[PDB]
This record gives C-alpha cells, structure tokens and sequence, in this order.
C-alpha cells in the first residue's frame, strides 16, 4: 500500500503569518494528490487537488506545491479560523491512503498552569471509590507533566488524564489528572501530591494535601 | 445540489453487525461509484472500498478481510456499507463519499460504537475544598461525573449563568465506563455564600443530575 507521511502533528503560527505542511508518499504518486481541511464534528473539505489546483470556492492564501514523492500546502496570511485538521490524499493506487493529519495552533504568551487537587468526596468514598482529581488549567504551551505521589512517593497506577484543545478565547491548554483508588488503599496514607513541569517554572508547580 | 445523507449514529454490541446507508441526491446515482471512509479518533482515514452502481464493480480493502459487504439500490439512490463480526476496534466515524477524488462531496458521517456497556446514568460526586491554611480571594469547585455510557454528556454550573472559568474534560474510559470531570473558578466572596450546582445531563438515560457544591 502507498504510506502518505506527514511531517507534523501539531504546529504553532500566529494570524498573518505563513506556514507550510508537508507530505511525503513512500512511492511516486506524480501529482494524483489532494489537500483536505477538516474542523472538528465537520465532513472534509477540499483544498486542493493535483497536487497544486486550488477548488473553485477555496481562499487564494492556501497554494500547494509538489510532484512525485513531495508535497506542500501552504496557508499564507494565516486566519483564525484555519486553526484547524489539515490531511493529504494520494488517489494514484488502491488503496486509497491519508496522511494522519496536522494540527494548526495558535503562538501565545507562555501561561503557567492554575493547579488545584480535590481529596475524594465523602459520597464517593462512602461508595467505596476514592478518585483524588487534579486540574491544571489554563496554560501555554501544551506540553506538560504530571506526576502523582503518595506519601512521598511517585505512583502511576490508577491514573487518568484529560485533555482539552486549544481554548478559543484565550489560547491556553487545560489538563486534568485523576488518581483512582479503593477507599480502603486511600485511608493507609497521609500526603497527595500532584506535581506538573511545565516550561514556564524550573521547579515542579506541587499541590498537596494531608489526610 | 449534490448530497450525500447518511443514516443515523449506532450502538451496538462485539459480535453483531450494522448496516450504514448513503442517500445520493442531486445528481444521476449511476454516474459516480460510491467510496467508503473510516475515521477513528487520532488516528488516520482508512479506505474501505467503493461500489460502482452503474457498473456493478465492487472494490475492497483486503483490511477489512470478510468484514465488509457494500449494495446498492438503484431505486431509492442508496448505497449502503454492513459491517459484520464487530469489535470496540471498529467504533469510528464512517463515511460515504462521492468518487475517488471527492471534492466536497462527502456525506456528514456516522457514528458507530461498539460496546458491551450497557445505558447507565452518571454518578456526579462534588469537588470542594476542605479548610485551607491561608485566604484566597479565588476558589475552584468541581463534579466528576462517573460511570456513565454512551457518550455523551453535557456539563453547564448555575445553568450556564456561569461559563468563564468553567473547564469540562474529554471523558475517559474507566471500568468499561466514561468518567469526565468539569472545574468552575470563582471569587471566594461567592462561595460558599451563593450557591454553586454542576448540572449534568445524559440524553440517553433521559437523565439530568444537579449537584449542588457544598462546604
Ligand atoms: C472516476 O471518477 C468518475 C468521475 O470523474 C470526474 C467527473 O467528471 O465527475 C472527473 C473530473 O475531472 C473530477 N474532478 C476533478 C476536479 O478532477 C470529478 C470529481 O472527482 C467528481 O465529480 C467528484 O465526485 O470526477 C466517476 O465517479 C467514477 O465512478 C470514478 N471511478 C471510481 C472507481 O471511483
Ligand atoms: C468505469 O470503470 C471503472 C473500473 O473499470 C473496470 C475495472 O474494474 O477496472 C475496467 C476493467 O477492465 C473491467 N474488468 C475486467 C476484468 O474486464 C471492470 C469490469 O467492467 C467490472 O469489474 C465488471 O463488474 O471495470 C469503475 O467501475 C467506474 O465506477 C466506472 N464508471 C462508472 C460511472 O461506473
């Protein structure tokens, strides 16, 4: 089958400026390629098709280029509302085959994350469920880690993480971290501790609490 | 003109199987061979196959190995995709679209889910702090919202009246189950004083949960 990798998962911009996606076939396609844009619950969209004609309907920012292996859609003069899924299509050979697609996000001023740790309720332990929740909100850039520890020491069993996408209004990134235990194991230990790295701090941001 | 109208979202169960339909309108429904499309989240698009239906030629994915079987009926301009032998590996969104190169004409999708879980309203548990040490002039609530299925859920505070400050999660599969937790920030001479409630509703179920914040 003809493997269509594209380069980047994610990548930053700002509004106005240039960037470019690229997509390389494992075999020669001549230019039997198409350029989707995709928005979130949305059908595809096309762009683009043999390999550099723009569709009637589509934005003159976006152009593509390539022929053979390699090819680029360009979006100049960037738009908010371009922040979106990006993913190319050789229509060469069967299998029809997809690039995995390209995130496009918005360049922000660096955030710290707003971390708070919530013991389990009452109710949920009464059921014999002992969740200990942290959230790290509102933060720039995405990349972060978080790291549990129980009495002083690391713990990874049990743990659920959350995601969101960027934010439309102020462009940050929110997390949550869910530690899930039996009521039972919870009430053998004294200290919960949610720990994140994040860029914006050479010391873990820590949030904590005692039994 | 040109549309292309899929059937509604499914739910089934490992082991049965499903058929997907296509309504094509607007245009001759022999003119173009219909392609199919599976999107599973994050990961990428697989082509299925395709059926010609002025042709009769039908195209598979040898991926999708005796899983697949695709009509067509002239009549009502419907090509249709069954699935067979399901696995939670093949809940995805589907989709119709019009040749191989499809330009904008593609359908809107289908949900399939396959699951064992059955229907089950969420459990909401409320996230206060206890006492803290020193005076905060901002505190943060939250619910998790626990053990339900299918998805989805949504999560409003004080009936949406409060949205800046608000972060609700992607849920997460926990014991075959969704759990998704929701944090609302607010100034502290606001709460405890005035009251604070997650509101979750759950159409499946028919469900709505109003769980009120309490010290
Ligand atoms: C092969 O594709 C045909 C349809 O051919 C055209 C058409 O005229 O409809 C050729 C035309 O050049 C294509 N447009 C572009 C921009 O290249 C056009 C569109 O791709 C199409 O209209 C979008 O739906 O396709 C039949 O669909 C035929 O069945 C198909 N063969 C297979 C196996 O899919
Ligand atoms: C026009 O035709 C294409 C496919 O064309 C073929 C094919 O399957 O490649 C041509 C091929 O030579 C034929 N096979 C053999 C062994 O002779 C084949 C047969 O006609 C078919 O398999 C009989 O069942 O057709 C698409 O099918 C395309 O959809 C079609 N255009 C339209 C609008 O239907």
């Amino acid at each position: 089958d003809i493997l269509m990798t594209q380069s980047h998962k994610f990548m930053s911009t700002s509004v106005g400026d240039r960037v470019s996606i690229t997509c390389k076939a494992s075999q020669d396609v001549g230019t039997n390629i198409a350029w989707y844009q995709q928005k979130p619950g949305r059908s595809p969209k096309v762009l683009i098709y043999s390999a550099s004609t723009r569709h009637t309907g589509v934005p003159d920012r976006f152009t593509g280029s390539g022929s053979g292996t390699d090819f680029t859609l360009t979006i100049s003069n960037v738009q908010s509302e371009d922040l979106t899924d990006y993913f190319c299509q050789q229509y060469s050979s069967f299998p029809l085959t997809f690039g995995v697609g390209t995130k496009l996000e918005l360049k922000r001023a660096d955030a710290a994350p707003t971390v708070s740790i919530f013991p389990p309720s009452s109710e949920q332990l009464t059921s014999g469920g002992a969740s200990v929740v942290c959230f790290l909100n509102n933060f720039y850039p995405k990349d972060i880690n978080v790291k549990w520890k129980i009495d002083g020491s690391e713990r990874q069993n049990g743990v659920l993480n959350s995601w969101t996408d960027q934010d439309s209004k102020d462009s940050t990134y929110s997390m949550s971290s869910t530690l899930t235990l039996t009521k039972d194991e919870y009430e053998r230990h004294n200290s919960y501790t949610c720990e994140a790295t994040h860029k914006t701090s050479t010391s873990p941001i820590v949030k904590s609490f005692n039994r | 003109q040109v549309q292309l109208k899929q059937s509604d979202a499914e739910l089934v169960k490992p082991g049965a199987s499903v058929k997907i339909s296509c309504k094509a309108s607007g245009y001759t429904f022999t003119d173009h061979a219909i392609h199919w499309v599976k999107q599973k989240p994050e990961q990428g698009l697989d082509w299925i196959g395709y059926i010609s239906p002025g042709n009769g030629d039908i195209k598979y994915n040898e991926k999708f190995k005796d899983k697949v079987t695709l009509t067509a009926d002239k009549s009502s301009s419907t090509a249709s995709m069954h699935l067979n032998s399901l696995t939670s590996e093949d809940s995805a969104v589907y989709f119709c679209k019009r040749s191989l190169l499809a330009l904008d004409y593609w359908g809107q999708g289908t949900t399939l889910t396959v699951s064992s879980a059955k229907t089950t309203p969420p459990s909401v548990y409320p996230l206060a702090p206890g006492s803290a040490a020193q005076t905060n002039s901002m505190v943060t609530l939250g619910c998790l919202v626990k053990g339900y299925f299918p998805e989805p859920v949504t999560v409003t505070w004080n009936s949406g009246s409060l949205s800046s400050g608000v972060h609700t999660f992607p849920a997460v599969l926990q014991s075959d189950l969704y759990t998704l937790s929701s944090s609302v920030t607010v100034p502290s001479s606001t709460w405890p004083s005035e009251t604070v409630t997650c509101n979750v509703a759950h159409p499946a179920s028919s469900t709505k949960v109003d769980k009120k914040i309490v010290p």
